[PDB]
């Protein structure tokens, strides 16, 4: 299982 | 050796050739980067291309199509963003290459800033790669080489990319990559710091709060190949602590219907220990050129956009959407208030 649409970037962890 | 005579020195002539390319590009990007455009109401709003926002729209005047990236100057402060978007606008306006989307205008008003590119109209891979499923290897090395000559060319430059993924990557009328998206783009030497990226193009460096180098793009093109080659990319979960705890693992399994030579290759960008990353070597870039899955690459016929393009999209017209998603379209409003006019002084 994992993520199939479109994946948005991230600015911090 | 693995080369003969005439082989070992057509290659090493090759590579010099390389340097000597990159050494002219690199007098070309620091000119522009030291001496570097329009205004709103100069185009018509067409659609939206994709958000995060991107829009289609015709210039008046010559009736020619853009892609426009509209950016609200009050998210970018709240996001802490100034910087990377001042390092997107300021990349793009000085690269010049084959595989990298070009920025025609730029400008701002009191709400947003504006970003104005050449519109490429054959849609994101990832579209063309969640519809087909997967490429053949034949065919993701086709695109996986585009990309080893963009990289190639950017870190020349003291360029990192950060943000690989099949969603950044755009195919033009010929069946080639324009790269967009640079927002995390950055002039760095050496080291830097910043935790930001996309989840599953992460190197672990980044995860572990490292101070990280350029080879970071050289595991995010690893995770790409195979993406573009599987289907579904090698840390793979429904939550990003769950991709970060695969990554940092390190663990990868393959597909069985992978060649050994692409695995070979995959093991050797998606390695945790930099010490042995490919792209992170003595040896440089070539270690990923001179790879046996590369083998039947013609590198300069690639970057002469003379190899006939495993997929070529369908095109209806200049300002032909087909192969785009739609997506919530929102009016463009521009308060009468200038916002954040210090923060982007320089944009
Ligand atoms: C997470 C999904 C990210 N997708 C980014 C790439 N697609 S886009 O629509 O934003 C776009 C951006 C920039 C230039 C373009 C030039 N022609 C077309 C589209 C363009």
């Amino acid at each position: 299982a994992g993520r199939t649409g479109r994946r948005q970037a991230i600015h911090d962890i | 050796g693995h080369m003969g005579n005439a082989a070992a020195a057509k290659k090493g002539s090759e590579q010099e050739s390389v340097k000597e390319f990159l050494a002219k590009a690199k007098e070309e990007f620091l000119k522009k980067w030291e001496s570097p455009t329009a205004q709103l109401d100069h185009f018509d709003r067409i659609k939206t291309l994709g958000t995060g926002r991107v829009m289609l729209v015709k210039h008046k005047e010559t009736g020619n199509h853009y892609a426009m990236k509209i950016l609200d100057k009050q998210k970018v402060v709240k996001l802490k963003q100034i910087e990377h978007t001042l390092n997107e606008k300021r990349i793009l306006q000085a690269v010049n290459f084959p595989f990298l989307v070009k920025l025609e205008f730029s400008f701002k008003d009191n709400s947003n800033l504006y970003m104005v590119m050449e519109y490429v109209p054959g849609g994101e891979m990832f579209s063309h790669l969640r519809r087909i499923g997967r490429f053949s290897e034949p065919h993701a090395r086709f695109y996986a080489a585009q990309i080893v000559l963009t990289f190639e060319y950017l870190h020349s430059l003291d360029l990192i990319y950060r943000d690989l993924k099949p969603e950044n990557l755009l195919i033009d009328q010929q069946g080639y990559i324009q790269v967009t998206d640079f927002g995390f783009a950055k002039r760095v030497k050496g080291r830097t710091w910043t935790l930001c990226g996309t989840p599953e193009y992460l190197a672990p460096e980044i995860i572990l709060s490292k101070g990280y180098n350029k080879a970071v793009d050289w595991w995010a093109l690893g995770v790409l190949i195979y993406e573009m080659a599987a289907g579904y990319p090698p840390f793979f979960a429904d939550q990003p602590i769950q991709i970060y705890e695969k990554i940092v693992s390190g663990k990868v399994r393959f597909p069985s219907h992978f060649s050994s030579d692409l695995k070979d290759l995959l093991r050797n960008l998606l390695q945790v220990d930099l010490t042995k990353r490919f792209g992170n070597l003595k040896n440089g870039v070539n270690d990923i050129k001179n790879h046996k899955w590369f083998a039947t690459t013609d590198w300069i016929a690639i970057y002469q956009r003379k190899v006939e393009a495993p997929f070529i999209p369908k095109f209806k017209g200049p300002g032909d959407t087909s192969n785009f998603d739609d997506y919530e379209e929102e009016e463009i409003r521009v308060s009468i208030n200038e916002k954040c006019g210090k923060e982007f002084t320089e944009f």
